[PDB]
RNA sequence: CCCGAACGGAAACAUCUUAGUAGGGGGAGGAAAAGAAAUCAAUUGAGAUCCCCUGAGUAGGGGCGACCGAAAGGGGGACAGC
RNA sequence: UACGGGGGCUAAAUCCUGGCCACUGGUGGUUGGUUAAAUCCGGGUUCAACCGGGCGAAGCCCCACCGAAGGCCGGGGGU
RNA sequence: CCGCAGCCUGGCGUUGUCCCUCGGGCGUUUAUGCGUAGAGUAGGUGGGAGGGGUCGAACCUGUCCUUUCGGGGGCAGGGGACCCGAAAGUGAAACACCACCCAUGGACGCUCGAGGGACUAACCUCUCGAAAGAGAGGAACAACGUCAGGUGGGCGGUUCGGCUGGGGCGGCACUCCCGCGAAAAGAUAACACGGGAGCCCAAAGGUCGGCUCAGGCGGUACAGAACGCCGCCGUAGAGCGCAAGGGCAAAAGCCGGCCUGACGUGACCCUUCCAAGUACGGGGUCACGACGCGAAAGCGGGGCCUAGCGAACGCUCGUGCCCCCA
RNA sequence: GCCCGGAUCCGGGCACCA
């Protein structure tokens, strides 16, 4: 629930140094989430959605990506960060914070719909409390474009507190470009549920900055 | 005496047999604003004797048992006659 | 104009009815009191108060029991206004 | 104005007035539970009625004392 | 069974001035965190393998506070500059920095309360004064008004069932079911006799198939009157939830398979209740709609039949619509 | 029907006009 111009004031402060501090590296935008009067037995916090966020921002999130022999040369045009082939993944076997570290920075861990059974055997356990879900991928030639939906996707997920710290955006865009790249996450939340009432205050940070103050 | 949770029986609204769930009644919150209600607080102001008649002799040990039946498909509930039993074991 | 029962009936009886009656206290007159819409009713109408025939045992109140109970409107009598 | 006013029981004098505080009653106390109206908070209602929550006195639950307070003063088994 | 006084206690009013403390909140302010596996304090969700580095680091030596003295958190100097892993473990890892949460304490401005203390001018008590007025003591309590809870035969209104070899005590022949009384149609009384019900069962209900029970006889290790097996007889001498009476054998009993007709709506008839009025309750026969079981005809709105149950008003639930005003 | 405490049941104090 914010405004129409409201996101563009936003990134204003987040761009801007009276919200930010220009360091040796590009910033990032996060968002943090501060609510009042939600528990978990009631049932409507099953925020498990993604966002098709149409403006890209330079700097691309650790997106590991399961492809078969159907498309062995068609993932790796998207630059991922770490990508295991479907037929050695089984070789985990045994191992355990290589299953744990490569499955929390990065962003997803999509599987395909043949190896769907085994997405919840190996990495079930080991990402319970964590909040890893393996999306499935079409089965055409093309993976690329799906692929690019989950660049810069962000997964969300939620089991005993209201808040989820999540990545939005950088220093790199165009004032106005925040309102394309939290109109998703708006619109997702929207098309959803309606717990307008039960916000306090929005905090739309960058990477090293402090909280701020959204109008509503 | 045992009951199933579940029961196939006709659900007037699907014209057909379909799947119910089985549960037993329990009656609501007595509603202040009901026109009987507003009526007896009417009648308790001022000065006089316990204004009406109160239950004082009980027979009865048991309650009628009523079990609702609720249509899996549409929700539709039909309510049936209830009879003397100690306490209907709805366990499957 | 204020204060204010019980007997009886409900086939018992306490809410109820009897009844604002009986009774008590205060204040007048040849009559008193009321009286000139912060009223009624309904497609934009009537036009101060009082009394009679009605509306009508209707609306409505009630251990929804025994029982209790209007007003507007219609027809008349007089029909002022400051 | 306590050597008093008020309220009980017994019934001159002599010899005495035993055991029991479980019940009822009276008095006092309290970790604690419950506890009305009013006020306060949340929901609801373009406002209310209405739903909840908190706070919650005396009393009651709980503890102790009192028989010249009401009173009560058995049975069974063995040596 | 109920009321009403009196009494006790709390809110509001009469009711005012100064404080202090505590507990809530609102916009801020901040610094503090060991179930186990391990370089070791993983409390959790993410950006984030880079973050700090004359844009002054790792390291010895002490003052100091603290803790499950585990151990971390802050001090300047001596050091003029270094460490975490992308690497090893964890149902959940990076003291790589930054955010929010759970959770400690304090402070700013505002609000709300709750408690304690003081004061005097309301109010009260006394004294002097013919009055007017003056003085002393208490004091925002008491007292009074109003509302709320408790206590309350102090006082008022009432109710104190019936049948019945008089009434009482007893019993219930006070609602319902079976036999007999009862006189071979129907109806028929006794504080007559012999007894029961106020429920139990998801199967002890529906259907289809197979089978035959109690008891006895002959032959078999333990084997026995009574275990299993092989034969002969057996009109019921068994079983059928529960009283009594009736009914039942390729079953109405016993053992299995599949099921939920213990079904939605709407009628008529019998009995209670003879001919001859009459509430509930119970039962029987169906229509429409839909099922179950059967090859099928068909059987099935509970239990083999006769007991196991309750008006108006009020509340509540189910189910589709109707209404709310000069 | 409540609160609360104790092992769905029990106890204590209050709710409850067919």
């Amino acid at each position: 629930l914010a405004d129409k111009e409201s996101l563009i004031e936003a990134l204003k402060l987040a761009l801007s140094t009276e919200y930010n501090v220009k360091r040796n590296f590009t910033q990032s935008v996060e968002i943090i989430l501060t609510f009042k009067g939600i528990d978990m037995k009631k049932g409507d916090l099953k925020l498990r959605e993604i966002v098709p966020l149409p403006k890209q921002p330079s700097k691309a999130k650790r997106v590991l990506v399961v492809p078969s022999f159907e498309q062995l040369e068609y993932a790796k045009k998207a630059s991922p960060n770490v990508v295991i082939t479907r037929e050695e993944l089984q070789k985990l076997q045994g191992q355990k914070r290589p299953v744990k570290k490569l499955a929390r920075q990065n962003e997803w861990f999509l599987i395909n719909q043949e190896s769907m059974a085994l997405a919840g055997r190996i990495l079930g356990p080991a990402l319970g409390p964590r909040g890893k879900f393996p999306t499935p991928l079409p089965n055409t030639a093309d993976i690329s474009e799906y692929i690019n939906r989950f660049k810069r996707s962000v997964l969300v997920k939620t089991k005993d507190q209201p808040q989820v710290q999540v990545f939005i955006g950088t220093e790199d865009m165009k004032p106005e470009d925040l309102a394309e790249n939290a109109i998703a996450v708006l619109n997702a939340i929207e098309n959803k549920a309606k717990v307008e009432t039960n916000l306090r205050n929005i905090y739309v940070k960058t990477t090293m900055g402090k909280a701020v103050k959204v109008k509503r | 005496m045992k009951v199933p949770k579940v029961i196939k029986t006709y659900c007037p609204k699907c014209k057909t047999h379909t799947e119910h769930s089985v549960s037993l009644y329990k009656g609501g919150k007595r509603r202040s604003l009901a026109e009987g209600q507003r009526r007896y607080e009417r009648k308790n102001v001022g000065y006089g004797s316990k204004r009406k008649p109160e239950q004082k002799r009980f027979a009865k040990t048991t309650k009628k048992q009523t079990l609702v039946l609720k249509c899996q498909k549409c929700s539709y509930t039909i309510v049936k006659e209830g009879m003397r039993l100690k306490k209907l074991e709805l366990v499957e």
